[PDB]
């Protein structure tokens, strides 16, 4: 896609009353977001080609 | 089949018995008619259920395969679990047809076996009062009017009271 750097990423759960640190002085690709996990339950990665409005 | 009556020594089944599986034709004086043994039916059809119901209540532990994902230095578990879930789909496919095959046998012997008892139910109850014909049928040495048809079709055929009138037709005979 026209770029030959490359950026690699990274992730981890933070549990909740724990505190994540970043210190860096260049290259960093910063969170400004990040998910809170709300709902776990059994779901799945269903991979399709489809698209129904059905139940 | 196993046990020689249904296609056996019972050569044919009748379209015109229509209110159960097994049952009687009667021939008298006051005419004829076919009629379904409700007690022999019932059983069969609890029997048969029961058995529908247990294969499927069997099979309520069965495998069953979840999405799962690996990256290409992952190739070694894709594969295992891919033998996992494929390994899994065939055994329980051969544990679904094997016992449909089996049951199924099992299930037109028992019907066989049904018939081949409800027609001793009858030759050990008339005895020398009738006349083995040798193709499911028996005819009567006596007089047996509808009355008498039900005692034999309800198990209470009431072998003495017609012995005598039995044996003398035998005898000129
Ligand atoms: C994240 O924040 C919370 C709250 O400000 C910290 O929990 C406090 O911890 C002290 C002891 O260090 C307790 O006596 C407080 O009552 C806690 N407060 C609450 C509101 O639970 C927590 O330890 C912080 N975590 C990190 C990793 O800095």
């Amino acid at each position: 896609n026209g770029q030959s750097g490359r950026m690699e990423f990274f992730w981890t759960i933070l549990k909740p009353n724990d505190a994540i640190n970043f210190e860096s002085n260049g290259n960093f690709i910063a969170p400004e977001y990040a998910y809170k996990i709300v709902k776990k339950g059994d779901s799945a990665i269903m991979k399709s080609e489809l698209e129904g409005n059905c139940n | 089949g196993l046990f020689g009556a249904i296609a056996g020594f019972i050569e044919g089944g009748w379209q015109g018995m229509v209110d159960g599986w097994y049952g009687y034709h009667h021939s008298n004086e006051q005419g004829s008619g076919y009629a379904a043994d409700k007690e022999s039916t019932q059983k069969a059809i609890d029997g048969v259920t029961n058995k529908v119901n247990s294969i499927i209540d069997k099979m309520n532990t069965q495998f069953e395969a979840v999405g799962r994902e690996f990256n290409n230095l992952e190739r070694r578990i894709e594969n295992l679990n891919k033998q996992m879930e494929d390994g899994f789909l065939d055994v329980w496919t051969y544990n679904a047809e094997l016992l449909v095959l089996m049951e199924n046998e099992r299930t037109l012997d028992f019907h066989d076996s049904n018939v081949k008892n409800l027609y001793d139910k009858v030759r050990l109850q008339l005895r020398d009062n009738a006349k083995e014909l040798g193709n499911g049928c028996f005819e009567f040495y006596h007089k047996c009017d509808n009355e008498c048809m039900e005692s034999v079709k309800n198990g209470t055929y009431d072998y003495p009271q017609y012995s005598e009138e039995a044996r003398l037709n035998r005898e000129e005979i």
